[PDB]
């Protein structure tokens, strides 16, 4: 097995909403997980995160999960399980702030945090071969592919470019962090 | 919606 706990509990809280979003529908599902759509909703706490819970459509949430599986699993390993916990909760939270800036609270995907693991995961493979944690140059071949797939809009239901930006970024940004160490 |  290469699921730690994290990986994995996150693996089942995304089938379950997926789940849900099938039997309720997506908007019943989005009532509940969106980010706060209302000045109502502003002390929701979880919703700052939950939205990354959400997934749209079958190939959404499939190559999600193979990312996170892979590189979350690869990071869970190699670095502990606290450190995927925060990737995680910081490219949430920064995603999901940048998106719903740009383009207002409907939105979900674990994406945002999918490319904070790819940007972490390569830089700190670039500045510390040490963990060692490293992106695959096949595999960063096809993460550029999945980026720009995003970016010029290739898949036929519309994108969160600013969660996808605001993820690689704080992915980057931790990596950096945590390279500069020894 | 928007997917990410």
């Amino acid at each position: 097995e290469r699921a730690g706990p994290v990986t994995w509990v996150m693996m089942i809280a995304c089938v379950v909403v997926f789940i849900a979003m099938q039997i309720l529908g997506d908007q019943e599902v989005m009532l509940w997980l969106a980010w706060p759509f209302d000045p109502t909703l502003k002390f929701e706490f979880w919703r700052y995160f939950t939205h990354a819970l959400m997934h749209f459509s079958l190939m959404h949430i499939l190559f999600n999960l193979l990312w996170w599986w892979y590189l979350g699993g690869a990071v869970e390993k190699r670095l502990g399980s606290g450190k995927l916990i925060v990737i995680t909760l910081i490219s949430a939270l920064l995603s999901g702030y940048v998106q719903q800036k740009f383009s207002g609270p409907w939105f979900g995907g674990l994406s945002g945090v999918v490319y904070a693991l790819m940007g972490y995961v390569w830089l700190r493979g670039e500045r510390d071969p040490q963990s060692g944690i490293y992106l695959q140059r096949g595999l960063i071949i096809f993460a550029l592919i999945w980026i720009v797939a995003g970016w010029f809009d290739l898949f036929g239901m519309s994108m969160a470019n600013g969660a996808h930006i605001a993820g690689l970024a704080v992915g980057l940004a931790m990596a950096f962090v945590d390279s500069l160490n020894a | 919606v928007r997917m990410a």
